[PDB]
């Protein structure tokens, strides 16, 4: 749902991963 | 024939003048709204707030029997909740 | 582009002097103007008639 | 053709502009 | 031309020029240029029969599109 | 900190109750917005913004446009002073000589004066049963003194 | 089957694609602005045309954002049309002379954008283009005409698909707007770059407070001194023209009215 | 502050190309760092 | 004697008084 997937955010997707 | 003045104060200037004063503070006014809603994206995007309002509801409660101590106690959490909002990402959190 | 300045006095010597030869002298430019390129190398020499 | 789910999702969204969500 | 005179004169040309010449597979036709010249032909000769005291920017208009016309001639 | 306290609860049931109607009617993942949902919201705020500006100017003007109530001699007073001392002259009119032009009357001024453009302008411009006559009384009786 | 011909040529066709939006409206503006300076019936008239060059910019608007070639060909089609019947409506001049010259400009930048294409990559604010100091002095510009900026995220919200609502949209238009002033900042400084500690500056500070300071003068003394000038001009000669003396003897008759005027 | 117009950039991207799936996506990254601070001090550092 | 250096220092500063830096 819309709600829950705009609320779903953590720290996890801001890692360092290859980030070009 | 006569010119009944139905301007009151000068249709030339004064009032276009304060018609465009007018404008002005509304677009400040308008401006309120779309121009730091995302200073607050901390305190209005909580994913879910059943925890704080437990605690909003238990100063009230502690309220009605008269223990105050308690409510010191209580509006403490409240305060430190909403003094580091890393903890308040914690509290929010959809499931746990 | 002499032969294109006559064809301008055509015009002109018409708008001036409103008249019924003045109208002529309008559709001799109108008309030297499109039919003209061709015979501004046609009747060099070939029949300037 | 405003249905009432339309009409009830206009309503909210405007209060959301104003209001938090 | 349509803002030195008005109404009959010109509002006609110009219509056409942003809906028929500028809309067009790239360059705007043969019909247009030849209209175009007609229509202002047209209107000299007829304000020349008189509107009194007829000007004359329908000459540089005319000339302009004849110009035109040569330069796509030689293409 | 009472007030503090109140804030937070208020926003905090706010927040609530939007989260409990998402859960009681989800939206599916991905769904656009609805565009009758987006034309209705963003049409009101385009119109209350047209208000902001174009609206007031509109009441402005249409108020004060109105103007033009007809002001006709009532009589026309002609003190002809003459005598240095003792000024007289004074035969004169009042509303039944007096003739408020009619429209026929009018065109009559106007096409009199026609040749001279200000001349006819001015008497054009004036409204009709606006220029009255000045039929002013020239009869005397009143001796003088 | 002519003209079917031509529509097809105009919609289907084979052309390339080029964004010339930023220069229609740019016209647009011009033209508002100046049936805004050209208020000189004549009210109404100015009044009609202000609310026209506006819902124009907003279907311009509209139809940029969905991509529309057919819906700009008739939105061209009948603009052209009754704008030049606009001229018939003379009856509420340099103001309408250039008014007339720029919409002319509108329509021709109009025509090439229907005769060319709408390119794929249509969103992005035309001011965040180059991180430089003109893009960031145009763009607070641009932020401090009254209404343009909520306008402009209303509007762009109502067209483009999107999956947000105004609030969240919103949100997103001033994250982006604040960071792009930041990186324009952060450009300038690696561009020119100043040395560690060298104090400010003396001119700079000069210039910025004085400005400073002198605004908050004309808040509070240039009004008194504005309102003392106006008010403080007051004396027109009055003297009676006439003296008339009327000495009212008679109580049943008052009489004795030998009086003078003027002359005397 | 690159990072993060990147991020915004890649919102308009997904819009443009109608994928508006990942504009949900997109958008929790956005409101996530602008949920923690701590995190945008990670995601804003000059070099890395 | 405000130089051009000086004055585009001036007006971009002023800018950061009201907008961010
Ligand atoms: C290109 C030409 C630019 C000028 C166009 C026409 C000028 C119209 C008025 C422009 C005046 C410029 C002054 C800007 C002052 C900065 C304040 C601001 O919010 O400026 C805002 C834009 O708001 C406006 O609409 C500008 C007008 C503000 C009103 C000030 C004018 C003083 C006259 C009225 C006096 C009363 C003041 C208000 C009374 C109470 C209001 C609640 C810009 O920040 P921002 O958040 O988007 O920033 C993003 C990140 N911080
Ligand atoms: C559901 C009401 C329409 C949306 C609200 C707009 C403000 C009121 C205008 C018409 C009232 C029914
Ligand atoms: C009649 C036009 C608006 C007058 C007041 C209505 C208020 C609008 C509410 C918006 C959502 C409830
Ligand atoms: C006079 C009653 C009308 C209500 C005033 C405005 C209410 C809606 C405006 C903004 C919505 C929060
Ligand atoms: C937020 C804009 C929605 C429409 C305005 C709500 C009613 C407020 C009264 C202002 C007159 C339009
Ligand atoms: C001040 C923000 C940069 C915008 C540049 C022009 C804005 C108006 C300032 C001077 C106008 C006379
Ligand atoms: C921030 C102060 C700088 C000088 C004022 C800028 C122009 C605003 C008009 C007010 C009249 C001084
Ligand atoms: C570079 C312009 C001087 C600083 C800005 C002050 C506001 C304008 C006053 C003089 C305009 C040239
Ligand atoms: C003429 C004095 C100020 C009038 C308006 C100028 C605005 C000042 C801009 C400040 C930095 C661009
Ligand atoms: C009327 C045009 C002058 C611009 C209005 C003020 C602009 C500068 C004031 C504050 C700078 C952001």
């Amino acid at each position: 749902d819309h709600a829950t997937v705009i609320h779903s955010g953590d720290y996890f997707l801001f890692e360092s991963d290859s980030e070009e | 024939k006569v010119s009944p003045p139905s301007l009151g104060f000068l249709a030339g200037y004064g009032i276009m003048g304060l018609y465009v004063s007018i404008v002005l503070v509304i677009g400040k006014f308008v401006r309120g709204f779309f121009s730091e809603i995302s200073h607050s994206i901390m305190f209005e995007e909580l994913p879910c707030v059943d925890r704080i309002l437990k605690l909003c509801q238990d100063i009230f409660l502690v309220r009605e029997t008269r223990e105050l101590e308690l409510e010191e106690e209580l509006y403490a959490k409240l305060i430190f909740l909403y003094r580091s909002p890393e903890t308040m990402i914690k509290w929010t959190r959809e499931k746990e | 582009y002499l032969f294109w300045l006559v064809l301008v006095v055509v015009f002109v010597t018409g708008a001036t002097r409103i008249s019924i030869f003045g109208l002529g002298y309008l559709l001799a430019c109108f008309y030297l103007l499109l039919f003209g390129t061709a015979l501004l190398q046609r009747d060099t020499r070939a029949r300037l008639v | 053709c405003c249905e009432s789910s339309d009409c009830l999702e206009i309503c909210m969204e405007c209060c959301g502009i104003c209001f938090p969500s | 031309n349509h803002m030195v005179t008005a109404s009959a004169g010109s509002l006609v040309l110009p219509v056409l020029v942003f809906l028929w010449a500028m809309l067009s597979i790239p360059r705007p036709s043969k019909r247009f240029w030849m209209t175009a010249i007609v229509f202002t032909e047209i209107a000299v000769v007829v304000k020349y029969l008189f509107t009194d005291g007829y000007i004359k920017y329908d000459l540089v208009q005319l000339m302009a599109l004849f110009f035109h016309r040569s330069q796509l001639l030689c293409y | 900190s009472w007030m503090c306290v109140e804030d937070i609860y208020a926003n905090i049931f706010i927040i609530k109750c939007s989260r409990e109607t998402e859960k009681k009617y989800p939206q599916p993942k991905g769904q656009k917005k609805k565009k009758i949902v987006k034309y209705g919201m963003g049409g009101l705020i385009i119109l209350f913004l047209i208000a902001i500006i174009w609206f007031p100017l509109l009441f402005m003007s249409l108020v004060r446009s109105v103007v033009g109530v007809v002001n006709q001699p009532i009589d026309v007073t002609v003190t002809l002073k003459l005598g240095g001392y003792e000024p007289l002259f004074t035969m004169s009119a009042q509303q039944p000589s007096i003739i408020p032009f009619t429209a026929q009357a009018y065109e009559e001024l106007s096409r009199q004066f026609d040749p001279q453009p200000l001349a006819m302008q001015f008497i054009s411009q004036y409204s009709p049963e606006d220029i009255v006559t000045a039929q002013i009384e020239g009869s005397s009786g009143a001796l003088w003194r | 089957p002519l003209r079917r011909f031509f529509h097809d040529i105009l919609h289907t066709k084979y052309r390339a694609a080029t964004d010339v939006y930023a220069l229609m409206f740019l016209a647009d503006v011009v033209d508002f602005i100046i049936i805004i300076f050209g208020f000189w019936q004549v009210p109404e008239a100015f009044l009609v045309m202000l609310l026209i060059q506006f819902s124009t910019m907003v279907v311009d608007r509209a139809l940029y954002l969905r991509k529309t070639v057919l819906g700009k060909l008739a939105f061209q089609v009948a603009l052209v049309l009754a704008i030049h019947l606009w001229m018939f409506f003379i009856l509420p001049n340099v103001v309408a002379q250039l008014w007339y010259f720029v919409k002319c400009i509108y329509f021709a930048l109009s025509a090439y954008q229907i005769r060319c294409g709408y390119p794929t990559r249509i969103l992005g604010n035309f001011l965040t283009k180059k991180y430089n100091h003109l893009n960031l002095f145009l763009f607070q510009g641009f932020r401090l005409v009254p209404f343009l900026v909520e306008l402009r995220a209303v509007m762009d919200w109502v067209w483009t698909d999107t999956t947000l609502s105004l609030s969240s949209w919103m949100c997103v238009e001033d994250i982006y707007a604040n960071i792009f002033i930041i990186k324009c900042s952060r450009e300038t400084e690696k561009k020119y770059p100043q040395p560690k500690g060298q104090k400010k500056k003396k001119i700079v500070k000069y210039g910025m407070g004085g400005l400073i300071i002198l605004f908050l003068i004309a808040i509070i003394w240039f009004p008194l001194l504005f309102m003392s000038l106006v008010r403080s001009v007051v004396g027109v000669v009055n003297q009676p023209i006439d003296v008339t003396v009327t000495l009212k003897l008679g109580g049943y008759e008052p009489l004795f009215t030998m009086s003078a005027q003027q002359p005397s």
